[PDB]
């Protein structure tokens, strides 16, 4: 099946500039264009340009000339994109996106790569219970989660018992603090007869950092 | 640059609902694209080529235009339909996209199951509280939290945060934590979180007592 595997999230300050690639998988990577598209805010999205792998040429929307140049390498099937003189109004997710030589749109897009431009430090999260209580239980039902707070820059992503448990999960968007920093948290809704028995623990991966933390999270 | 304006930018639709959202261009466009996005992922490719439907896309989805104004149909709509819909022109330099359509589902109002939790002994070591009030699977997503301590109402010292829809469901949870210095924690018995929704007669109100 055709994969576009894009690299991790980036924090980089004013001025600098990031390389980002999407490596190809399950298709002739030369059959095909490469697209690069940016979502601001989670919202607007705009082409930046494309590049035909074949030859290494490239087209570009004229407001990202200059803001961004398209290369591949075509031993391993990838692309990249870097972006220069970086300004917050930088600060996106980048996607990279296949199309086709026959009028087909962009057929398969990458997992995205979140770039924020920023003059501050990053900082992985401090991670706390939300233990389950009396006060967290109805008919049956419990609730428990991690509070996952003070880190920079976005994303932060959650899972539990490393995935396998998924029903009754909501992991919250994060907010920004007075501090500039985000916090979020995770919860999940699981049977009160289980918390003797079953063992809960929040995975919080945040990749700015390098930083990965599972909290275990018990009642009282 | 060829502009595409969506509408209607936000719509709500019940199971079973026949909807259409148009996507109009600033000139003369063909072959107008469709991407699905939902939150927190990547868009997919939905339509293509004006009317032609991708892989795995269900056959309550269609599409048709000319002209400058183009659209997407959904016959009968499902729970799993909410997400943003954006349209695509490929006929000028430089490749465009709609504002978007974000669909929502509708369903019968559902109060919320409210929760709360008192900080963690070990947020307080560090020099602050966060207190965190859960609201759970509730529909419509409007509702409103207010924190009380000993009684007293508080303002400017907490901060909301809601899920998106749920596709299964289409219910939303909301968030509402609270933070205080551990020394204003300390100073206090009754932490409590009261919470109406358009299906509340009246307040729920959890609360929990420092101890």
């Amino acid at each position: 099946q055709v994969q576009l595997q894009q690299s991790g999230p980036e924090l980089e300050k004013p001025g600098a500039s990031v390389k980002i690639s999407c490596k190809a998988s399950g298709y002739s990577f030369t059959g095909y264009t490469m697209n690069w598209v940016k979502q601001s805010h989670g919202k607007s999205l705009e082409w930046i340009g494309l590049i035909t792998p074949y030859n290494g040429a490239s087209s570009y929307n004229q407001k990202f000339r200059g803001k961004a140049t398209l290369t591949v390498d075509k031993s391993s099937s990838t692309a990249y994109m870097d972006l220069l003189s970086l300004t917050s109004e930088d600060s996106a997710v980048y996607f990279c996106a296949r199309g086709g030589y026959d009028g087909r749109g962009f057929d398969y897009w990458g997992s995205g790569t979140p770039v924020t431009v920023s003059s501050a430090s990053t900082k992985g999260p401090s991670v706390f219970p939300l233990a389950p209580s009396s006060k967290s239980t109805s008919g049956g039902t419990a609730a428990l989660g991690c509070l996952v707070k003070d880190y920079f820059p976005e994303p932060v992503t959650v899972s539990w018992n490393s995935g396998a448990l998924t029903s009754g999960v909501h992991t919250f968007p994060a907010v920004l603090q007075s501090s500039g920093l985000y916090s979020l948290s995770s919860v999940v809704t699981v049977p009160s007869s289980s918390l003797g028995t079953q063992t809960y623990i929040c995975n919080v991966n945040h990749k700015p950092s390098n930083t990965k933390v599972d909290k275990k999270v018990e009642p009282k | 640059d060829i502009e595409l304006t969506q509408s209607p930018a936000i719509m709500s639709a019940s199971p079973g609902e026949k909807v259409t959202m148009t996507c109009s261009a600033s000139s003369s466009v063909s072959y107008m694209h469709w991407y699905q996005q939902k939150s927190g992922t990547s868009p997919k490719r939905w339509i293509y080529d004006t009317s032609k439907l991708a892989s795995g896309v269900p056959g309550r989805f269609s599409g048709s235009g000319s002209g400058n104004s183009y659209s997407l149909t959904i016959s009968s709509v499902e729970a799993e339909d909410d997400a943003t819909y954006y349209c695509q022109q490929w006929s000028k330099h430089p490749l465009t996209f709609g504002s978007g359509t974000k669909v929502e589902i509708k369903r019968t109002v559902a109060a919320p199951s409210v929760f709360i939790f008192p900080p963690s002994d070990e947020q307080l070591k560090s020099g602050t509280a966060s207190v965190v009030c859960l609201l759970n699977n509730f529909y419509p997503r409007e509702a409103k939290v207010q924190w009380k301590v000993d009684n007293a109402l508080q303002s400017g010292n907490s901060q909301e945060s809601v899920t998106e829809q749920d596709s299964k469901d289409s219910t939303y949870s909301l968030s509402s934590t609270l933070t205080l210095s551990k020394a204003d924690y300390e100073k206090h018995k009754v932490y409590a979180c009261e919470v109406t929704h358009q299906g509340l007669s009246s307040p729920v109100t959890k609360s929990f007592n420092r101890g």
